[PDB]
């Protein structure tokens, strides 16, 4: 009967399922894990030069 | 994908789509051929004494 987390892919949303006391601290969860990635990513492409891909 | 993936795949794209610089490449066959044939010979025939 406590409160839960889940999430939407097609719109990527949050979803909570609980207390007041969880819409104030899954709103703050929402916001720590919603920092994009800072130029350098998971997937890079190295330019060979002198090498052939 | 999702949109972490979307914003990872848009780097990929964006470096994997840079302009292709182009070659002009000029190769150069240069060929140069000659000899020197040689043919001298002399031949005496005699009917008394004999031929060569």
């Amino acid at each position: 009967l406590a409160p839960k987390v889940v999430a939407d892919e097609r719109t990527n949303s949050v979803v909570v399922s609980g207390e007041p006391k969880a819409r104030a601290r899954i709103i703050q969860m929402v916001r720590q894990l919603d920092r994009e990635l800072q130029s350098q990513g998971n997937t890079r492409v190295f330019y060979l030069k002198y090498g052939k891909a | 994908a999702q949109p972490d993936v979307m914003a990872e795949l848009e780097q990929v794209v964006a470096k994997l789509d840079i302009r292709r610089a182009q070659v002009l490449v000029e190769a150069i066959i240069v060929e140069i051929a000659d000899g020197d044939g040689l043919n001298l010979g002399v031949q005496w025939a005699n009917t008394n004494g004999g031929g060569t």
